[PDB]
């Protein structure tokens, strides 16, 4: 906050939902709660400019959990190279693939 | 970065309990009340290890004790069970409310024939400890080393040297 | 309006910006911007004249659109980090998105054509509120996220304000139009220094705020909206025109008046940041502002202008409004240069 | 990233272009401004529901209840320029030339 | 810059560390300047309201001078505190980062060859 | 007093819908405060296991937590049973 | 800024054809921006007048870029001065004279020579040196 | 097909925006948004979010947009342009068509669309997570916190709506 | 799917039997805007049923009733300052 | 399937951590026929 009356008065108005690892109704996880716990707990008391450097590995994983860019891009390589093998008959699917 | 370890399909092959939902829910109270320690061991392992592959063995025992529970009742009044779980099946939401007499029929063998007891409301929801063997994981989250916090300020807050030091302002 | 109902509209917007400067959550910041807009519209149309109806429509469409652009800047940052807190932004296009979105709420770059028309339509009393309080809310967010700002992105916005504010100000006739262009020119000064050190951004804001109230409430006392109408006030109220001249010199920036407060430190600050061509252009093009300050100064007090016979009747009656805080606002905007090292208090 | 989000993202952009370009009528511009917050609503719900950010479900309901407040203000201003000028055409709204 | 240094209790116009500074003397040249501004405020206040300038409600002048000096005096305390704070945390970083501020070596002007460009 | 009572009487004479609304809204705001079952409503609200009762590592020295689900130790909702 | 990178990558004077094409590309792109604004803030009568405004503005700007890049490069290696700001000084006036003929006024042509000639030397002036117009916030 | 149903709906969602972004007659523009509003809920519905989706029908489509076209009904000129009318309106419509066709074609062949945001072109379904939700709906239990965690939200959004009621009269009063 | 099938079948039946019937043979604004603001305020307390089962329903009681008195407050100000007595 | 592809470490870790990340359905079902994908993802949502 520009004027952090939040901290001075010691009463919460907005930080409850600011992160998904905070308190949740009936204790349900926010999908990537495990990863962002590591990143935030990496970044406390480190400073903004420092934390972006050292806590980069934690942030990259947390983005990959949240954003899920490369994981399905790799899965794209799974499917694209799959149909580019079945179409010429080079690959046959085992029977657990169907039922 | 690197291979992700996956348990082989060999030890993965485990006797799966081949019963439906109605039979499970009808005897759920007695099943939870009697064979519960292996469930608690596996339940604690899943929340502490946070890694499913670490506690797969305890998962087998969770099923294994389930077969033992179903085996004992099979030797006992299986016919009242067939009556009990069929009427439970005939409920869209599987409500225990409709099935009361057949529920009593099942309950009145196990109390004396099997020596069991229907758990009242609350005991199955009680938060209970479990005496286990597996030690506490060193760091279940697999946390890495923390960055060193910047050193904090120390020393008496001395006056600014030679005033404001902003252009010609002497003080 | 009903005095009690105009009061809450005056200070619902007081609270709307108050939320922005204290909110640590991105959504809540938009909430304060919403009440900022929701309470600004009625005040602009207190008098209900077609100028105000146009001015409200132009103001609403601009601010609403900027607010919407701000939201997707919030969403994209959420989409790429899942963080609702206000910190440095974690994605480039989101950073680029809100800089323009926040700019349009403030209005410095080509997103400034609304500023002259809206203040021209609306009354002078609501003019100061639009030109003074409605700039802290966008600036508070910008000072907050200044770390992630794009240095190229902001600075070109900064000059295009001062060059446009400097150039078009010469041709303006209506005093509100001149005041608006100077506000655009002044807006460029602290926005340029914003990426380097926000302390001077706040320092420029405070001084500029003090100068603008001194300008607006004196004009309210003059009851004049045109240069010729302001020119006549030399005879009825010669003292006001003399004070009109000193604040014009101050808000021009000539030393040792308080207009040399922001520029000098801003010039010094960027010079420490190796940006030296940048200050020279702004300091030199600031003279464009001084020219129509001189033009107003010449017609107000330095040379008396022809008056009308009917205004002998004006001398027969005293003023009514007490124009609260006018004496302290003038002095706090002319002779505060020797108190320059007080800027350390802000940081 | 899933093409449904890029479908939403252009939906903002085409809505953004319509709001900025203008043709004749402020009704259409107000309509274009509503597609803005609309596409924002699905985009907000889509991310928030996908990530199971339970408290963040706050924002979708909060988003449009305040976006609808623009309609409460925007619609009102239109009828006034409609009462005075006649048709609410943007070309009519040019009195503040100076 | 400040802003978020370790220990930043918000909306604190005078943090407790400021009590360890020499308080601004009442005869401070900066402090009396606040008093001078208060007088100028009083003169304008009578001038704007068509009052007999100097001898026109001296009670208002007293209030203006008192407010400016009092509001001034607390300002210098914060002004001196932040200025002292800037140098304090400064003087410790150089110790913690000595290789970041290497000390020069003694070389008198007798050995330094400053080129002499003739002037005509 | 007299005027206030007459004010209510003429309020009921010509405006009976609003006095019904204000009375109901007036009550509906103050019985929940001094209600004796409000704490009961909270008690049964927390006594609804949406989330699993995750077990705790038995390190001893804690007698309150039951070792067995059917064990007498631990909380009970016998109050919920009769009410 | 790949378009701006073209001019910087090609050595001064050498490869005059590449410098000329890159320089007029910069001018043409700049002409597009100003012409687009001109139609926006001040609409013409119809579309045919709109492209007419674009045609004039783009042709002027492209001409300034073409003549500046050509003169700057052709003066560099001819004089064997790959660093002297004068290599851009006559370039600025080359654009300045080019603008003057484009709008057909001697007075504006001389002023454009003086102003562009100074700025072109100044733009070169910073290229040899470390002058930054958008310096990053080091402090 | 059925796997791309969210993609199918998302495609109708985009072309629905071109319907009203082209700025046709205000009634017809509203209709183009009405369908666009309708399909957008289905996109939300396919992701869960029943309550959040249902509002788009109720308080926006049957809500905000009802009074929207209602205002267009008693306002506007006596000659409402039919969608074809001005060649610009149809030019805008076909213009919207070529943007969605080029990206979708680019999306389904190379899957490496980088326009502004780099987005990989896979099916809608490769983004869903996994896990059981127990006995509580995630959406339902989230916005039900309006009165358990939504403290500062309710205080501010309620206050502004009251100011919303007062601002609308003050502008519509006519002084 | 079933939901889509149901709505699709309804449209065709309406479309089919329409075709056989075609080939074989400020006050007005104020009521709109006041409804709009009340309707938006109504959407706030729609999640009330599940919200009534929160574990801190005491805070729910203060604030769920809060919105309802504001509904009354918005109408009360509307009523007293003419408002629902539409222009006539 | 990717023995032939030049550069591919079989079972390459996606996240830098060695902790078990919950495996999203995309890698789970994936290869499965569209009937399995259709019934398992939008199964709860379309069940009525
Ligand atoms: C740093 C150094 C510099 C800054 C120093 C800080 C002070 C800055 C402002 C100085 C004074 C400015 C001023 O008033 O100039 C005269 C100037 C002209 O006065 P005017 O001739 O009476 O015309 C104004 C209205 O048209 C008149 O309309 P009216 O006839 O209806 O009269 C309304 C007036 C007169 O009073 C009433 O009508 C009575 C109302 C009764 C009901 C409410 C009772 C309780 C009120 C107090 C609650 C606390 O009351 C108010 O305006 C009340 C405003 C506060 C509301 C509080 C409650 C919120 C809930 O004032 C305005 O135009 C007011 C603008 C809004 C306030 C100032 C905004 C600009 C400055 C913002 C930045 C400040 C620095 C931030 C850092
Ligand atoms: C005015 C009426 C609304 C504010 C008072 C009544 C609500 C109090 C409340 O819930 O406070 C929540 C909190 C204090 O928390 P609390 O202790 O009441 O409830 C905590 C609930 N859990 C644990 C689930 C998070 O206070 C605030 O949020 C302050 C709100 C603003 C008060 C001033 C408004 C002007
Ligand atoms: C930084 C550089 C300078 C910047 C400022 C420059 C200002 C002037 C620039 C030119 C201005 C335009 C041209 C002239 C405009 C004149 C305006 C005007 O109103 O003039 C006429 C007017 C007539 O005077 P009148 O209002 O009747 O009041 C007389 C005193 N009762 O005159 C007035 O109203 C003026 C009244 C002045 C009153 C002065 C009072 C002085 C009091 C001195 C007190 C000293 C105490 C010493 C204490 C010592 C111990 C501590
Ligand atoms: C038990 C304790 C309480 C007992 C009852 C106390 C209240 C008595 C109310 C008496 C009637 C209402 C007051 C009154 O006199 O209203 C006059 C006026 C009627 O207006 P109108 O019908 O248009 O007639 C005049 C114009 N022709 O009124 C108006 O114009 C304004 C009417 C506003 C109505 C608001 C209704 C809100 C919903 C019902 C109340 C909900 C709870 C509110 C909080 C109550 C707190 C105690
Ligand atoms: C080595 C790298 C560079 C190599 C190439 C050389 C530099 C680029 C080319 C020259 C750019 C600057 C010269 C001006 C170009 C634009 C000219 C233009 O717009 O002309 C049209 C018009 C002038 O005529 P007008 O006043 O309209 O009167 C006739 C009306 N019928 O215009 C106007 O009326 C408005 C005034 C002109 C437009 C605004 C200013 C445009 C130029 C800004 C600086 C551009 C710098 C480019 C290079 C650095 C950045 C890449
Ligand atoms: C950054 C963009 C700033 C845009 C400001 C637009 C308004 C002020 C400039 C203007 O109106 O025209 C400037 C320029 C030249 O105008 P020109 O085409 O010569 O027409 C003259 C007769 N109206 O016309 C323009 O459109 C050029 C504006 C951008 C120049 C760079
Ligand atoms: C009426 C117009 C002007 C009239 C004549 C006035 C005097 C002519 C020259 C004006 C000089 C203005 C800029 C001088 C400010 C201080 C600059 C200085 O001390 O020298 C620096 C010179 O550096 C500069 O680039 C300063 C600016 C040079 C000139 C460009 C801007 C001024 C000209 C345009 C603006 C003024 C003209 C009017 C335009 C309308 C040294 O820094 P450096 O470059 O060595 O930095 C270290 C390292 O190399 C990284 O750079």
């Amino acid at each position: 906050p520009f004027f952090d009356v939040q901290k001075r008065l010691g009463l919460d108005l907005d930080r409850w939902m600011t992160i998904q690892s905070a308190e949740q109704p009936h204790k349900i996880p926010g999908r990537c709660h495990a990863f962002e716990k590591e990143w935030i707990e990496c970044a406390h008391g480190i400073g903004g400019i420092r934390a972006e450097k050292e806590c980069k590995i934690e942030f990259d994983d947390f983005v990959e959990c949240l954003l899920r860019q490369k994981t399905m891009k790799r899965l794209s390589a799974i499917k694209r190279q799959r149909d580019k093998l079945i179409k010429e008959g080079k690959y046959t699917p085992p029977p657990h693939h169907l039922g | 970065p690197g291979i992700v370890e996956l348990p082989t399909l060999e030890d993965l092959k485990v006797q799966e309990v081949k019963v439906s939902s109605s039979v499970l829910k009808a005897a759920a109270h007695h099943y939870g009340a009697q064979c519960d320690k292996p469930n608690k061991e596996f339940m604690l392992c899943r929340w502490e290890e946070k890694d499913p592959r670490r506690c797969l063995e305890e998962g087998k025992l969770v099923n294994q004790c389930a077969l033992d529970f179903f085996r004992q009742i099979k030797r006992h009044c299986a016919e009242p069970f067939t009556e009990y779980w069929t009427c439970i099946d005939y409920s869209g939401l599987q409500l225990f409310r409709h099935c009361r007499k057949q529920q009593a029929k099942f309950d009145e063998c196990v109390l004396d024939k099997l020596g069991w007891v229907r758990p009242d409301l609350g005991e199955l929801s009680k938060v209970t400890k479990v005496k286990t063997d597996r030690p506490l994981p060193e760091n279940p989250y697999h946390s890495r080393a923390r960055p060193e916090p910047n050193p904090e300020a120390e020393g008496d807050l001395k006056p600014a040297k030679h005033g404001s030091r902003l252009f010609f302002w002497t003080m | 309006m009903n005095p009690i109902i105009y009061t809450t509209l005056i200070m619902t917007v007081m609270s709307g910006t108050m939320l922005v400067m204290i909110s640590s959550h991105w959504l809540l910041i938009w909430i304060g911007f919403e009440m900022n807009l929701l309470a600004m519209i009625p005040v602009l149309m207190k008098n209900f004249n077609p100028r105000a109806t146009e001015a409200a429509t132009k103001y609403f469409l601009t601010q609403a659109t900027a607010s919407m652009m701000l939201m997707m800047a919030i969403i994209i940052n959420l989409l790429y980090s899942g963080q609702w807190t206000i910190t440095k932004m974690f994605n480039p296009v989101a950073m680029t998105m809100m800089t323009m979105a926040l700019a349009m709420k403030l209005g410095l770059s080509p997103f400034h054509f609304w500023v002259p028309e809206v203040t021209q339509g609306i009354s002078l009393q609501a003019g100061l509120l639009l030109l003074t309080w409605q700039k802290l809310a966008p600036l508070s967010v910008l000072c907050q996220i200044s770390q992630s700002i794009n240095p190229n992105l902001m600075l070109t916005m900064a000059m295009l304000s001062i060059l446009i504010g400097g150039w078009g100000g010469l041709n303006q006739t209506q005093l509100r139009k001149i005041m608006a262009y100077s506000s655009i020119a002044h807006m460029g000064w602290m926005t340029a220094v914003l990426p380097y050190n926000t302390t001077m951004t706040i320092l420029n804001l405070l001084i500029y705020i003090t100068m603008t109230l001194a300008m607006f409430m004196l004009l309210i006392h003059s009851s004049a909206t045109t240069t010729l109408s302001l020119s006549h006030t030399w005879n009825k109220m010669p003292v006001i025109t003399s004070l009109m001249m000193v604040t014009l010199l101050s808000m021009g920036g000539l030393p040792p008046l308080s207009g040399f407060m922001p520029k000098w430190m801003i010039i010094q600050e960027m010079t420490k940041n190796e940006s030296i061509i940048m200050p020279t252009l702004m300091a030199m093009t600031a003279l464009l502002n001084l020219y129509f300050y001189m033009r107003l100064a010449y017609s107000s007090s330095l040379t008396m202008f022809p008056s009308t016979n009917n205004m002998k009747m004006k001398w027969q009656f005293e003023h009514t409004k007490q124009m609260k805080l006018l004496p302290t606002m003038i002095v706090l905007s002319t002779l505060v240069l020797p108190m320059t090292p007080a800027l350390s208090s802000l940081n | 990233m899933p093409l449904v989000y890029m479908n939403i993202i252009m939906a903002f952009a085409i809505a953004l272009a319509g709001l900025l370009m203008y043709r004749s009528h402020l009704m259409s511009s107000l309509l274009c401004l509503e597609g803005m917050m609309l596409s924002l609503f699905i985009m907000s719900t889509l991310i928030i529901l996908n990530t199971h950010f339970t408290l963040a479900n706050m924002m979708p309901i909060i988003l449009l209840v305040f976006a609808a407040c623009e309609a409460a203000l925007g619609l009102s201003l239109l009828v006034m320029v409609s009462n005075t000028y006649g048709t609410d055409y943007v070309q009519n709204l040019n009195l503040l030339q100076c | 810059m400040m802003s978020g240094r370790p220990g930043r209790v918000p909306l604190q116009f005078l943090p407790n560390e400021a009590r360890s500074l020499p308080p601004p003397k009442l005869t401070d040249p900066r402090l009396v300047y606040m008093g001078f501004l208060g007088y100028c405020s009083g003169l304008i206040d009578n001038a704007i309201r068509r009052r007999p300038v100097v001898s026109a409600g001296l009670h208002r002048q007293l209030l203006y001078v008192t407010s400016f000096v009092f509001f001034g005096y607390y300002l210098l305390k914060r002004q001196d505190y932040m200025y002292a704070l800037r140098d304090h945390d400064m003087f410790a970083y150089v110790k913690s980062h000595p290789e970041d501020f290497p000390e020069k070596d003694k070389k008198t002007y007798g050995e330094i060859l400053e080129e002499f460009h003739p002037v005509r | 007093a007299g005027r206030i009572a007459s004010f209510l009487k003429n309020a009921w004479a010509k405006e009976p819908v609003l006095v019904a609304s204000f009375a109901i809204g007036g009550l509906a705001i103050i019985l929940p405060s001094l209600s004796p079952y409000t704490n009961y409503a909270i008690r049964i609200n927390r006594a609804t296991p949406y989330n699993y009762p995750v077990p705790l590592r038995d390190d001893g020295n804690m007698p309150d937590v039951p070792s067995h689900p059917q064990d007498p130790q631990g909380p009970s909702l016998e109050w919920l049973k009769n009410l | 800024k790949t378009l701006l990178h073209k001019y910087s990558d090609i050595p001064e004077g050498t490869e005059c054809h590449r410098k000329a094409y890159a320089s007029t590309s910069i001018g043409g792109a700049t002409g597009l921006i100003v012409s687009a604004y001109s139609i926006a803030l001040k609409p013409p009568a119809s579309f045919l007048e709109g492209v007419a405004r674009t045609g004039r503005y783009t042709f002027t700007s492209a001409a300034i870029g073409a003549i500046f890049g050509l003169t700057s490069c052709i003066s560099a290696q001819v004089r064997e001065k790959p660093d002297d700001p004068l290599n851009y000084f006559i370039g600025g006036c080359a654009g300045g004279l080019t603008l003057g003929a484009r709008t057909r006024s001697y007075g504006i042509g001389a002023a454009a020579c003086a102003y562009m000639g100074l700025t072109a030397a100044l733009v070169k002036m910073g290229q040899l040196e470390g002058w930054q117009v958008f310096a990053e916030p080091k402090v | 097909m059925t796997m791309y149903i969210a993609f199918i709906l998302s495609t109708i969602f985009v072309i629905g925006f071109v319907g009203f972004s082209s700025k046709p007659s205000p009634i017809y523009g509203g209709l183009g948004l009405i369908v666009s509003g309708g399909v957008g809920c289905g996109i939300v519905l396919n992701f869960g979010g029943s309550f959040l989706g249902l509002m788009v029908f109720l308080i926006y489509l049957g809500g905000m947009l009802v009074v929207f076209g209602y205002t267009t009904a008693m306002a506007t000129e006596m000659y409402p342009e039919v969608w074809v009318s001005n060649k610009t309106v149809f030019g805008a419509f076909v213009s919207g068509l070529m943007m969605e066709f080029c990206m979708v074609y680019y999306a389904l062949k190379e899957e490496e669309v980088e326009i502004i945001f780099k987005f990989n072109g896979l099916g809608d379904w490769v983004i869903y997570d996994t896990g059981d939700s127990g006995f509580f709906s995630e959406e339902a239990m989230g916005i039900a916190a309006l009165y358990s965690y939504g403290t500062w939200l309710v205080i501010v959004t309620g206050w502004s709506l009251l100011i919303g009621v007062v601002v609308i009269m003050e502008i519509t009063r006519g002084n | 799917m079933n939901i889509m099938l149901t709505l699709l079948t309804n449209v065709t039946l309406a479309s089919l039997l329409v075709l056989i019937a075609f080939w074989l043979p400020m006050k007005f604004f104020l009521v709109a805007i006041t409804f709009l603001l009340f309707d938006l305020e109504i959407a706030l307390l729609l999640p009330l049923p599940w919200a009534s089962q929160t574990n801190n329903l005491k805070t729910m009681l203060t604030m769920a009733l809060f919105l309802l008195i504001l509904l009354a407050a918005s109408l009360a100000y509307e009523w007293t300052q003419k408002g629902l007595e539409w222009a006539e | 399937i990717m023995k032939d592809v030049p550069d591919w470490k079989v079972g390459e870790s996606v996240f830098h951590t060695t902790r078990w990340v919950t495996p999203m359905m995309g890698e789970l079902y994936g290869l499965r026929t569209n009937e399995e994908i259709l019934s398992a993802t939008y199964g709860f949502i379309w069940y009525t």
